[PDB]
RNA sequence: GCGCAAGACGGACCAGAGCGAAAGCAUUUGCCAAGAAUGUUUUCAUUAAUCAAGAACGAAAGUCGGAGGUUCGAAGACGAUCAGAUACCGUCGUAGUUCCGACCAUAAACGAUGCCGACCGGCGAUGCGGCGGCGUUAUUCCCAUGACCCGCCGGGCAGCUUCCGGGAAACCAAAGUCUUUGGGUUCCGGGGGGAGUAUGGUUGCAAAGCUGAAACUUAAAGGAAUUGACGGAAGGGCACCACC
RNA sequence: CCCCAUGAACGAGGAAUUCCCAGUAAGUGCGGGUCAUAAGCUUGCGUUGAUUAAGUCCCUGCCCUUUGUACACACCGCCCG
RNA sequence: GAGUAGUGUUGGGUCGCGAAAGGCCUUGUGGUACUGCCUGAUAGGGUGCUUGCGAGUGCCCCGGGAGGUCUCGUAGACCACCAUG
């Protein structure tokens, strides 16, 4: 399934070369689950993010 | 070059009276060649069964070990032989604060299987206690563990396999040890930890069927 | 091509996996463990002597044994986790995680998941020698 | 020059520790010495979990833990980076980092 | 996967915890003798402290015999790595590792700190015995008793702390009570090498152990701490002459 | 320098690597230097004018801090048979 | 009636838990909180769910009533080259 999710939250910058931001998920369904995710390119808070696997969670780089 | 798939064939493990559940589960067993007889090739097997599995209301790490020993034609029908604790859970017990205590007996039941029973326990630390450590003395240590081999022994010499294992299904006798040892320290976990099969008595087919249905 | 069950209920395999720092097996049996349905091994998906434990391996090894167990009848795999035990590792090698959740997405039932790695009790003494295995 | 008090081992008033071999080296090591270190953690890691959890036969199956005693020779530790040299004074303090926030 | 067998080893619990003169000493259970501490309005009445000579025990390796040989494993053999590797790494593997019976007496046998004794700051802890004290628990009331709890006493293993005082300083509540120098006592050091060698004596089965010089040679060798420099040590830090 | 002819390599460049964050990269001509005659060089000058980042120590480079040292002519050190 | 009957246990005790039949002799308390499950009391002992976590909040039984993606925060990040000067 394809999902929405909003931005809460921009914590620090994960990556080797320091690519990957690592940002807070609310999901836009109205529901409160909470999940961490990586995200590329530049991010400003309250921005919202398609998810095409909407189950996966954060790792560090 | 040739299938050795096809000439499998498949029986099944149906458990005994015991507990609720009856069927443990499939079993694959090359047909007979008549050099080899394969009621005689499944006869001897162990099953690993979680005691969740086998009656619905009940902890997952139990497990127990159960012997097929006739077949009626594509049904197995099995005998207890073992019972054990998951790995897991024996390691979650153990910390490093608290005494551990282990015993265990050889008995006879009324019937004549032979047991080995293992004992396990620990000293719980009291509920308002300052100090870090629970251990108990030599001597306090050394009177649990008579007090434990004492009871079981007496639970077991008295009765039979069948009410054996129903004492074993919820543990009675660990609740038992735990409530008989409260004044020479306060037992923890307290647990059958290992069951274990010495000697069967020459086997029966009737003794068997009871014990099926 | 196996047992005959109706659509709800779900046959138990035992799977074995078993890593070393060396390589993985993905080895599949029947309950009583005395009979193996298929098993496939880490050095064998993939051919280098380095390759051989790594989680790549798991990977191919996984899809492929539980692909076969798929075709026999076997939707559910109880699962006994191995690390080399003894006197050496306790630790898993890092090919188990992998094969496990490798084996989950080919469509396989999970069973209960236990630890087995042979512990002593007290052992022989270890391999290397008293000063150690040093580089 | 006595680097430090307990010398490294923790053995006080007895005379001599039975000794183990370490996890990663095998090298011999009395047991008051070597560096102790004991893991907690889940059979299946992180992404994993999520996954598993799905192909269960079983509604709100727990994943077992995995639980295992190291041993590190103080060589091997340095290595590994499970321990690091401090400065003189800080050097004293034998209150555990603080892995709770 | 199921059984069988053999020899080893006692995991986790296990700790700046215990016990032992030190070496050393962890499965259960019974038997055998010891032992500290505690308790005491018991008994003996100076019987004590330290100790040349002389003794007892003394890790590991080693040595004789026997038994036994799972694992590990000097020696050795290969396979690698390397310029070379008779080394680190790997596959093997003898002696040995194990038990019994005799020898050997050495270890960084270390607290690198003799033993008995007196006095000199605190502070919490911990182990053992004792003594007192509300209150919980072993279900509901009485006493025992055990578990926690708050103290006190005597021995212990330690710790933190401190302008007690020492100390060349590191550090030490002893390494304190030292030019304001004396409680008793035993071993023992006198620049570095030569050398724990030569020789003799003596012990051993031998490997060696104890005892132990000299010629010569040499301005330092050494101990703590301090700035540097360096590290194939650990952490941070920056820079589009680093990257993304 | 100029007119005719001659009209060849070259099909977006392998392993590697260089310079760069806003009137900036880049294209494009122009001045000054050298100069009797000369800019495929340099030094300046405008003009047309962006893609992307506002972050990280992975790599490379040096800095501190802790730490070890038998080095101090300071690791190209010292030193053993 | 009777803390008797019955029932219950680590050491004992002057015991713990605790009925009913049936009558007699005339009312035969109020105020005020809570309450997940297990064991053994609304005590004692284990053990939980609500959002990953931390807070809050709620979770004995019945009837009826309506109002619903409970609220606030939030790192929860873990998968051996190389002699000499
Ligand atoms: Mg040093
Ligand atoms: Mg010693
Ligand atoms: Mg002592
Ligand atoms: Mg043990
Ligand atoms: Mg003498
Ligand atoms: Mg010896
Ligand atoms: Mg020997
Ligand atoms: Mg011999
Ligand atoms: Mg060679
Ligand atoms: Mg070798
Ligand atoms: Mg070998
Ligand atoms: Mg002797
Ligand atoms: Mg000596
Ligand atoms: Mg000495
Ligand atoms: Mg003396
Ligand atoms: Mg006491
Ligand atoms: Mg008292
Ligand atoms: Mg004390
Ligand atoms: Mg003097
Ligand atoms: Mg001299
Ligand atoms: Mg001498
Ligand atoms: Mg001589
Ligand atoms: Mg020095
Ligand atoms: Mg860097
Ligand atoms: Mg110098
Ligand atoms: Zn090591």
């Amino acid at each position: 399934p394809i999902k929405l999710a909003r931005v809460t939250k921009v914590l620090g910058r994960t990556g080797s070369q320091g690519q990957c931001t690592q940002v807070r998920v609310e999901f836009m369904d109205d529901t409160s689950r909470s999940i961490i995710r990586n995200v590329k390119g530049p991010v400003r808070e309250g921005d919202v993010l398609t998810l095409l696997e909407s189950e996966r969670e954060a790792r560090r780089l | 070059v040739v299938d050795p798939f096809s000439k499998k064939d498949w029986y099944d493990v149906k458990a005994p009276a015991m507990f609720n559940i009856r069927n443990i589960g499939k079993t694959l067993v090359t047909r007979t060649q008549g050099t080899k007889i394969a009621s005689d090739g499944l006869k001897g097997r162990v099953f690993e069964v979680s005691l969740a599995d086998l009656q619905n209301d009940e902890v997952a790490f139990r497990k127990f070990k159960l012997i097929t020993e006739d077949v009626q034609g594509k049904n197995c029908l099995t005998n207890f032989h073992g019972m054990d604790l998951t790995r897991d859970k024996m390691c979650s017990m153990v910390k490093k604060w608290q005494t551990m205590i282990e015993a265990h007996v050889d008995v006879k039941t009324t019937d004549g299987y032979l047991l080995r029973l293992f004992c396990v326990g620990f000293t719980k630390k009291r509920n308002n206690q300052i100090r870090k450590t629970s251990y108990a003395q030599h001597q306090q240590v050394r009177q649990i563990r008579k007090k434990m081999m004492e009871i079981m022994t007496r639970e077991v010499q008295t009765n039979d396999l069948k009410e054996v294992v129903n004492k074993l299904i919820p543990d009675s006798i660990g609740k038992d040890i735990e409530k008989a040892c409260q004044s020479i320290y306060p037992l923890h976990d307290v647990f059958v930890r290992k069951v274990k099969m010495l000697k069967k008595p020459k086997f029966e087919l009737g003794k068997l069927m009871e014990l099926h249905g | 091509l196996g047992p005959q069950v109706a659509e709800g209920e779900n046959v138990f395999g035992v799977c074995h996996i078993f890593a070393s720092f060396n390589d993985t097996f993905v080895h599949v049996t029947d309950l009583s463990g005395k009979e193996t349905i298929c098993r496939v091994t880490g050095g064998m998906k993939v051919k280098a002597d380095r390759d051989e434990s790594s989680p790549y391996a798991a990977m191919l090894a996984a899809q492929d044994v539980a692909q076969r167990c798929k075709e026999l009848g076997i939707t559910a795999l109880h699962i006994k986790l191995r690390a080399t035990g003894g006197n050496r590792t306790k630790t898993p090698g890092p090919g188990a995680q992998s094969a496990l959740r490798a084996l989950a997405r080919s469509g396989m039932k999970i069973g209960r998941i236990e630890d087995v790695t042979p512990i002593p009790s007290d052992s022989t003494r270890r391999k290397g020698g008293r000063r150690g295995r040093r580089l | 020059t006595k680097k430090r008090r307990n010398n490294g081992r923790a053995k006080k008033g007895r005379g001599h520790v039975q000794p183990i071999r370490c996890t990663n080296c095998a090298r011999c090591v009395p047991k008051d010495k070597a560096i102790k270190k004991f893991v907690i953690r889940n059979i299946v890691e992180a992404a994993a979990v999520r996954d598993i959890s799905e192909a269960s036969v079983f509604d709100a199956y727990v994943l077992p833990k995995l639980y295992v005693k190291l041993h590190y020779c103080v060589s091997c530790v340095i290595h590994s980076k499970v321990v690091r040299n401090r400065s003189r004074e800080a050097r004293k303090d034998r209150t555990p980092p603080p892995r709770f926030r």
